[PDB]
């Protein structure tokens, strides 16, 4: 029913970081959750979804490495973790639901990640 | 709390159900409807004198044992409740063998309604004998039907109808044959007496004309090709005798 | 509540009702009256020499336990009753495979009446052993026969009679007929006793008398025959000098009676006697062979 | 892995003319495309799921149409808050989107 | 009255997952048979067919009733209820049972004890043809049977003087072949499990070369 | 003892509950997720226009009334327990006869989570009909499809899912494939809704693409069709004194070229249009019969 | 033509378990087979069986042989008709390679 995101985070470059989408009005476990990075004035991009029932994750080959993903089923939320941050990746950062023919049906408000 | 009102509401219904007695037992005759959708026409065999139909068989009557006045709803159960409620002895007079779908269960439907109406749904594979008529083989038309009849209760117990009686019957455009064409069908509505009494039956026939194209490229065409050779033996000179006779020969065995 | 009165009743008849014994197991035979109404005589496989049939097969008896008083004379019963009384053990003794019908439910009937006399009928098919004797073969008639009686009930115990005249207690119907190459004369039935190591049976007997039509025989195996025979005479009008054609229609006509013959027998099963199709294949043949003689001598 | 390309890139019309976008697979994704709006400053919000289907709170003026390969959504009688962008995804493989596209006026 | 409690009594604490005598001695059957008819000897796939009414005899001290009957007549409702020894024929590629009208079998219980139990039969046995010197051939094609589960020292089969009987022999299905006889063994096989008892029949049969005479000679 | 604690687990699942009635029958729909696995993809049989598939057919599903708490988060029971709780009635709606392999018991495994998810496999094979156009024959590619649904829920009550990606939910096993003349090029998967009489349904598709193998043709027909045609060519060149030989090679090509145009319709089922084998054979007939008219004219 | 072939065998299995010993008793007792429906067995299958059956003529052939240290035996007749996907390139100078899987 909601995705509780993180809040806006400022990181130095070249350093590492993480992010929370806290789920409420349901249990992740019967679904599987995405990670969606929108870059401003561009189209949406994903990063790669994970299966909480086993911890089943898949990644863009793009951003194979990079990102790693996991799931607190007792706290009952996702994390998504950006390593070797640049100056390419300030974007915003969504977390979606999935339900109904693969649709992603809820999102979150969406977390931005500013590198200086 | 749906759930729990649901569950008392049926085994509420089926406590104390006498699964012997038909609705109206000592009453007037129960009315059945039974709708059918032809999914399917195969082999249409004159070695064995047959064809095989997989249809959706429905059949719908009211049984006031049944009727519920407090889920405002009607429930579909699942098809084991089937075994527990009267369900009438239809059967098809003309079949050989047939049998209900069972994977991945048996395809059986069972669907109350508060009223007291019953809806019950079968999906079966049978092969109905046809006697066809080879005088005019291959430009012969056939007729063949289905049976349906109560095989132990009269006209007094139980009446037979199409339900939607143009509409009764669905599906039947969209078959297709390879060797046959579905010229028309007709439902007709009778009853039949045996030394036992009269009982309900109802008739689905078609009407099939068989494509003649297969059997000009098959038989026809050869049999005209091989006069050809008896003229051209005509043509050959009266010398050549053991030309001749070996291109008469040839016809012959061909 | 208006149907509580024959589930009282039905529960009545039930309890304390023993389906292990007989009707009368103490003082009397229980006499078992059959009737059968032929729906379709399926086809004749003279391969496997047997038959098959649909049948409504009818019997009738006696149980004093069932009697009752209610505002219904006759109760025509769900056939799951049949299950809980004793109903007779008839079996096919000449039957190979028979099947009894299960769609869209059982197809039997119960029905009680309140005398006690008690009707169950049932639909089923019977694959029969019909013994032939294809000497005339294909001018043959056969009668081909299917007995049944009780299996574990002896003459003392069960015995079985027509319902009707014995002559019309077998009944074909009049669309109902699945032969090809065969025509349907009439039936006749016959009672009788069997002795056995287990004792002395009643069975039933019906013989259904049949006579093959021969259209077919002509026009595949006869018409050939006599066209090839034709065709070997035909040889002899030809002239002396023309060598090769005379030896081609020997050698061919010899050849054509040669497959006709291993073709008309394996129509029919394997069997060591001869056929009178056989008779004439071989006599044809031998003119034939003596045609193609003379033109050698000649 | 299947690329989507939404035309046009961007197009603009008065209140109430009829409008259309076109959403084209390069590979096979039968009927598992969806449709989202995303408004100014806000996340995405699905519209149209599956090829067709209208998502729960959604007006009628939104309809979907499917195929294989070559999809569009057309907004009957355009009003004048349907200013936001439109992104076409499929669902058939892992998800990708469509550059989107932007509606003014 | 009298026999409904009768059959009361003999099932009240009767255990039919034990055979009679368990831990005491093997229980003796007198197997017996009636040939209805040998159908069509194939060579095809090496194997004839056979119908039969196969009858089995035992002593069971569970069984006893003490009464003015001397026999209890019954039909195949009650061969469910009592134990029944688990025969099967070792050479049968495929074998049925007949259920029309109702299940082809028999139940007889004496005042003693004995049990008589019997059922009709369609066996499709396997019997290799030595296919040298044919159609000149003659054979003898088996039939054996055994217990599955039970060895030797549980179950004993025991062929009466008179067990095999056949019928008239001109209705039979057999076209290339003649029945000239037939004979009877009993011999101990050892199996995995065990030693069970195994009985054979033999049929012997003489060929004609008629129809491969005609056919093709 | 220890098998004690578990057994009044089962007991207390099973109490109070009423397979009859769905997984939320008052307010929410049951979500199906459904999933194959291909263990072998069996013959297709052209003439009766069916194949054969083996499958390990998964469904999973949520149900509320059998949570529990134990020892152990995931409950591995047998075949036996699926008979009491309620299963979908899921079946193939194009399909014409399948089995349930039941060998040495019923092939099916059920598995309960402490969540309530449900896991329930079954091993089954499938003969489903597969319509075919054969203009093309024997340079064909056919989709086979495999529709499946529920019986008796509509969309309203059950509603179907594919477990993982749709792209990646149907997996064909890499050994397994007993396709003769025939190749798999691979499947897709979609997803749709169906409307009858009884309600509107969910089905789900799959498509199996398979193009046919030439080879056994080309050596079967083609090659003997061209080497007729050069065999009836080789008349041109014999000198026109030797009439018997240019007339034995007119009746042999024509005879053998009618036992080819024979042989080659009994590989495909009765189809009124003409295949693409039927115009070449018809094309080099011709070519036989315009040398037979060459020579005439010469 | 099928690519398959059929075999008749006693398949048997043998396991322990605990619930089913006895002391009191010096025999390996052999019980009616219709008590393996009461019993535990093992959900065996054969993968690339396409049809199968257990005889069933007089009774059904089948075996329960308990001991008692609880070891449990388990004999079935079957006839089964598995798949063997042959290659014909050598043929009729070939040599096939047929299995039987069996698997749980
Ligand atoms: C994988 O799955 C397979 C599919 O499910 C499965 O195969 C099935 O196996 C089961 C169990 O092994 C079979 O069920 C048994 O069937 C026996 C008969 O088998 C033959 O007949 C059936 C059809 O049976 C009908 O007909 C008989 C006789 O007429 C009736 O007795 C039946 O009740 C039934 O009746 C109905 O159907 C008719 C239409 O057909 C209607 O007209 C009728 O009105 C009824 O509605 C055939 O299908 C069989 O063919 C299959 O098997 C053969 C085997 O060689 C194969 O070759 C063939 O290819 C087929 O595969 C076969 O021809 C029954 O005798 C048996 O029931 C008795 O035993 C059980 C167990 O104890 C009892 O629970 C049951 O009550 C019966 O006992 C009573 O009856 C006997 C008399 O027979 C008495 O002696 C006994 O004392 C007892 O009496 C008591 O109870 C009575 C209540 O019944 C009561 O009246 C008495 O008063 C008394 O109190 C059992 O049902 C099933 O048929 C198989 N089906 C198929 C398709 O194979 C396979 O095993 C699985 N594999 C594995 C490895 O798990
Ligand atoms: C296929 O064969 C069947 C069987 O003969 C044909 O059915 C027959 O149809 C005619 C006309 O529809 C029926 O005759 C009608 O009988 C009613 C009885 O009330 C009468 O009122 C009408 O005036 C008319 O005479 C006839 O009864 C019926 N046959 C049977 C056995 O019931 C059918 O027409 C054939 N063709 C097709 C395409 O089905
Ligand atoms: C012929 O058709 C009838 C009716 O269509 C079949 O009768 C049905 O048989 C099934 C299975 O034997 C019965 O289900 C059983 O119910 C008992 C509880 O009563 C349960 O213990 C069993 O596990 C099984 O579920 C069903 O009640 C019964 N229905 C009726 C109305 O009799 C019959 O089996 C069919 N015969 C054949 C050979 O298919
Ligand atoms: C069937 O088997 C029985 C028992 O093995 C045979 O019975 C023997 O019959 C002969 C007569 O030829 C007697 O001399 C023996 O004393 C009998 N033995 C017993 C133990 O009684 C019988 O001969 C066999 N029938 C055959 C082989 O056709
Ligand atoms: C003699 C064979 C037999 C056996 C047996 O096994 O004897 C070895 N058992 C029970 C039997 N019931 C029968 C009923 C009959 O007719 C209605 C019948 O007709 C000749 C024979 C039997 C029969
Ligand atoms: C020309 C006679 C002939 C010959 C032959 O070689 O004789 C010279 N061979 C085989 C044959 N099969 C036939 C089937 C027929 O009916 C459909 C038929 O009808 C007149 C004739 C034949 C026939
Ligand atoms: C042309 C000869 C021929 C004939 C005939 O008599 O036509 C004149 N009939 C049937 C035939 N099947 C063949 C298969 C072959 O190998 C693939 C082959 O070799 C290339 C030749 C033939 C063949
Ligand atoms: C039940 O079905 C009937 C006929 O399909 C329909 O008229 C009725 O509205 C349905 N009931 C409910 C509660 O949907
Ligand atoms: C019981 O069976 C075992 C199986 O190995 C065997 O060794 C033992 O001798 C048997 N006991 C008796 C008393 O037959």
């Amino acid at each position: 029913v909601q995705l509780q995101q993180s809040g806006a985070e400022l990181v130095k470059p070249g350093a590492s970081v993480k992010l929370s989408c806290t789920a409420s009005g349901f249990n992740i476990k019967d679904t599987y959750m995405y990670w969606v990075k929108q870059r401003p004035e561009q189209g949406l991009e994903w990063i790669g979804r994970i299966d909480p029932a086993n911890g089943d994750t898949k990644y863009d080959p793009k951003f194979q490495g990079k990102a790693t993903i996991t799931t607190d089923t007792f706290s009952n939320t996702a994390y998504l973790q950006l390593s070797s941050l640049t100056s390419e990746d300030t974007a915003v950062y969504y977390c979606a639901r999935k339900g109904l023919r693969w649709a992603m049906d809820y999102w979150g408000q969406g977390t931005s990640v500013t590198v200086s | 709390s749906n759930m729990s009102l649901v569950k008392e509401t049926v085994d509420r219904l089926l406590k104390g159900y006498d699964i012997r007695l038909r609705p109206d037992f000592g009453g007037p005759p129960v009315a059945v409807g039974m709708n059918i959708d032809i999914a399917s026409i195969d082999m249409v065999s004159e070695v064995n004198m047959d064809y095989t139909l997989t249809m959706y068989f429905q059949q719908a009557w009211r049984d006031k044992r049944l009727s519920y006045n407090v889920i405002p709803l009607n429930l579909t159960l699942d098809n084991r409740v089937a075994d527990q409620l009267w369900v009438p002895d239809t059967y098809f007079l003309n079949d050989k063998k047939s049998f209900v779908h069972g994977v991945t269960v048996k395809n059986r439907m069972i669907r109350l309604h508060p009223d007291g109406t019953v809806l019950y749904g079968l999906r079966i594979t049978t092969t109905a004998a046809c006697m066809m008529d080879l005088r005019r083989y291959p430009l012969d038309e056939q007729n063949c039907t289905l049976e349906i009849e109560s095989y132990g209760y009269t006209t007094d117990d139980i009446e037979f109808y199409w339900r939607g009686d143009d509409n009764a019957v669905t599906g039947v455009t969209k078959i297709e044959l390879p060797q046959f064409s579905i010229v028309d069908y007709k439902l007709i509505t009778k009853k039949v007496v045996f030394s036992t009494g009269s009982y309900p039956r109802l008739s689905l026939s078609f009407k099939l004309k068989r494509n003649i194209g297969y059997f000009i490229l098959q038989t026809y065409m050869p049999s005209i090709l091989i006069t050809i050779l008896s003229w051209v033996s005509f043509w050959i000179n009266y010398d050549a005798s053991a030309a001749r006779v070996a291109l008469g020969i040839t016809t012959v065995l061909t | 509540d208006n149907t509580t009165v024959f589930t009282r009743i039905l529960d009545r008849l039930l309890d304390g009702y023993d389906n292990r014994l007989r009707p009368g197991l103490g003082e009397r035979v229980t006499e078992v009256k059959t009737d059968i109404f032929v729906t379709s005589f399926g086809p004749v496989s003279d391969h496997d020499m047997e038959y098959t049939i649909d049948v409504f097969f009818r019997q009738s008896w006696k149980d004093e336990r069932l009697k009752f008083k209610g505002p219904m004379t006759v109760l025509r019963l769900n056939n799951l009753m049949a299950s809980k009384i004793w109903t007779p053990d008839t079996f096919f003794h000449n039957g190979k495979k028979s099947v009894a019908h299960n769609m869209t439910m059982p197809n039997k009937l119960l029905r009680i009446t309140e005398d006690g006399t008690l009707l169950y009928t049932m639909r089923l098919t019977v694959r029969a052993e019909c013994p032939m004797h294809l000497e005339d073969f294909p001018m043959d008639a056969h009668a081909c026969p299917l007995k049944f009686g009780s299996y574990a009930y002896t003459r003392a115990e069960v015995v079985y009679e027509w319902t009707r005249e014995p002559a019309r207690s077998v009944v074909v119907a009049e669309d109902g007929s699945r032969l090809n190459q065969y025509d349907l004369l009439g039936q006749t039935v016959d009672s009788g006793i069997v002795q056995s190591s287990t004792g002395e049976y009643v069975v039933m007997t019906t013989h259904f008398h049949l006579k093959r039509k021969i259209g077919y025989f002509v026009i595949q195996t006869y018409l050939p025959c006599i066209m090839t025979v034709i065709l070997s005479q035909v040889s002899f009008w030809l002239n002396r000098e023309s060598v090769p054609a005379r030896t081609v229609f020997g050698v061919t006509t010899v050849l054509t009676m040669t497959t006709l013959s291993i073709s008309a027998r394996n129509s029919l099963p394997k069997v060591a006697y001869a056929t009178a199709m056989d008779w004439f294949i071989a006599v044809c043949y031998a003119f034939v062979f003596s045609a193609l003689i003379e033109f050698a001598t000649v | 892995n299947i690329v989507m390309t939404q035309s046009p890139k961007s197009m603009s019309m008065s209140v109430g003319e009829r409008v259309t976008l076109s959403c084209k697979a390069s590979e096979y994704v039968g009927t598992y495309v969806s449709w989202y709006q995303q408004k100014p400053e806000q996340s995405p919000k699905l519209l149209i799921y599956g090829a067709s289907n209208r998502y729960t709170g959604v007006p009628d003026r939104f309809t979907g149409s499917g195929s294989a390969t070559d999809f569009t959504l057309t907004i009957g009688s355009v009003q004048a808050e349907d200013l936001a962008d439109y992104h076409c995804g499929q669902s058939y493989s892992y998800p990708t989107f469509g550059a989107g596209t932007k509606l003014e006026l | 009255g009298d026999v409904t409690v009768i059959l009361n009594n003999l099932l009240e604490g009767y255990d039919n997952k034990l055979r009679p005598d368990i831990g005491v001695k093997p229980t003796l059957i007198h197997t017996d048979m009636y040939v209805n008819s040998i159908g069509p000897v194939n060579a095809i796939n090496m194997e004839y067919t056979i119908d039969i009414f196969f009858a089995q005899t035992w002593y069971d001290r569970r069984l006893k009733f003490n009464s003015t009957i001397k026999v209890l007549r019954l039909n195949s409702n009650m061969v469910g209820k009592i134990w029944i020894p688990d025969t099967f024929f070792r050479n049968s590629k495929k074998a049925d049972a007949h259920w029309i009208t109702t299940p082809n079998r028999m139940l007889r219980i004496w005042n003693d004890g004995r049990v008589l139990y019997t059922l009709r039969l369609t066996i499709d046995a396997e019997c290799q043809l030595q296919l040298h010197n044919f159609p000149m051939d003659e054979h003898s094609c088996p039939l054996e049977f055994s217990s599955y589960g039970y060895p030797r020292e549980e179950i004993v089969y025991q062929w009466k003087r008179s067990s095999v009987e056949v019928g008239d022999t001109r209705s039979w299905r057999l076209y290339q072949f003649s029945f000239v006889g037939l004979r009877n063994t009993t011999e101990v096989v050892k199996t995995t499990s065990g030693d069970y008892v195994v009985m054979s029949v033999y049929f012997d049969l003489s060929r004609r070369m008629g129809y491969f005479t005609i056919q093709t000679y």
